[PDB]
């Protein structure tokens, strides 16, 4: 239930709820056989029926402290060196096949972001 | 306004099974426990532009 707290906390504009959450994400793989660890943190931060990340999802819900929350995200990928994969990755379901996070920013108009 | 009268006098003479068989609208929840019959009408505004804020779908898509 780690992956709808978060969602739900980078949707509604969390910042003191989702550090909690990610730091929880930290102590939960370090614990493990350490095999495919980066197919392991990508599991958790992309819902598996459509491919939408967590960084998608808080760019379709336009929040007073988006700009925050992007940089918390973008600042985690980093040190888990997966910022590759995260920032490039699509939609998979027929519908809207192709679609990417910078997709999302420049039809909600976000010029800072972009 | 001629032909709508036309429309709505034979509209009462349906059987009232018949008239479950026609029916415009589709039932769709606009709030917290809060469930509508709603008409759907498209629409394209070229002038306007603003960022999207309140909706009730994500996905933009027929679903």
């Amino acid at each position: 239930r780690l992956k709808k707290r978060i969602f739900a906390a980078v949707s509604e504009g969390c910042v003191e709820e989702l550090r909690e959450l990610l730091q929880d994400l930290q102590d939960l793989c370090r614990r493990r056989r350490g095999l495919d660890v980066p197919d392991f943190l990508m599991h958790k931060l992309t819902a598996s029926d459509t491919g939408k990340t967590c960084l998608m999802k808080a760019l379709l819900n336009i929040n007073p402290n988006t700009k925050e929350i992007v940089r918390i995200l973008l600042a985690f990928a980093e040190e888990n060196d997966i910022l590759d994969r995260f920032i490039n990755a699509e939609y998979t379901e027929e519908a809207y096949e192709g679609q990417t996070a910078l997709n999302i920013a420049i039809e909600r108009r976000q010029g800072d972001i972009t | 306004l001629q032909r709508a009268r036309t429309i709505l006098e034979f509209e009462k003479m349906l059987p009232e099974w018949l008239r479950s068989r026609f029916r415009m609208g589709e039932l769709c929840k606009v709030a917290d426990e809060d469930f509508r019959l709603c008409l759907r009408i498209n629409e394209v505004k070229w002038t306007e532009w603003k960022t999207h804020v309140s909706f009730l779908n994500e996905d933009p898509g027929p679903i």
